[PDB]
């Protein structure tokens, strides 16, 4: 996922 | 990119109804979906993310479901303040993409418009162009008929109408009809009237004024 769903 | 298709494009339902909006993605988005609400005049605000996880302070009447490429937003008990455009959004991939939106309007009881007529000020008269304004205030449903009358003859070529968005508290509409004429044409006629027919009116209502 990207945006608010990005994972670091 | 990922295409988002929302259905229906518009809907109207009474307060307390259960309404459902669907969003289909062109490919599976693995529940990476948000629902946003945009009230009239305002920026969108998010109702939920991950297709079903409500944001803090979002009323429990809002719920989300679905999987893969098919998702739905349900309003369980529509409220008067729910007048808005609702959008889905995918964040599975860049670019972020939104659905085309679903406009939600409230059905309510018939309310007759209050009718007013506004003669042009004489600043307007000095200007070269004159505008006569007829206002239909706080009515439901949206559909109404406005006729312009100039010394008893109908003048509908040079009028234009504008309608507000549905009010978020009383769920009514307001409407302006503006008749535009030259000063010489305006001062060559004597009495101006607007005649309004609407479901809430037992008989047509006409409002009038005498020039000079």
């Amino acid at each position: 996922a990207v945006g608010i769903g990005a994972v670091f | 990119d990922i295409q988002m298709t929302q259905s229906p494009s518009s809907l109207s339902a009474s307060v307390g109804d259960r309404v459902t909006i669907t969003c289909r993605a062109s490919q599976g988005i693995d529940n990476n979906l948000s629902w946003y609400q945009q009230k009239p005049g305002k920026a969108p605000m998010r109702l939920m993310h991950h297709s079903s996880t409500l944001e803090t302070g979002v009323p429990s009447r809002f719920s989300g479901s679905g999987s893969g490429a098919d998702y739905s937003l349900t309003i369980s008990g529509l409220q008067p303040e729910d007048v808005a455009i609702y959008y889905c959004q995918q964040y599975e991939n860049f670019p972020i993409t939104f659905g085309g939106g679903t406009k939600v309007e409230i059905k309510r009881t018939v309310a007759a418009p209050s009718v007013f007529i506004f003669p042009p000020s004489e600043d307007q008269v000095k200007s070269g162009t004159v505008s006569v304004v007829c206002l239909l205030n706080n009515f439901y449903p949206r559909e109404a008929s406005v006729k312009w009358k100039v010394d008893g003859v109908l003048k509908t070529g040079n009028s234009q109408e504008s309608v507000t968005e549905q009010d978020s508290k009383d769920n009514t509409y307001s409407l302006s009809s503006t008749l535009t004429l030259s000063n010489t044409d305006y001062q060559s006629h004597n009495v101006y009237a607007c005649e309004v027919t609407h479901q809430g009116l037992s008989s047509p209502v006409t409002k009038s004024f005498n020039r000079g």
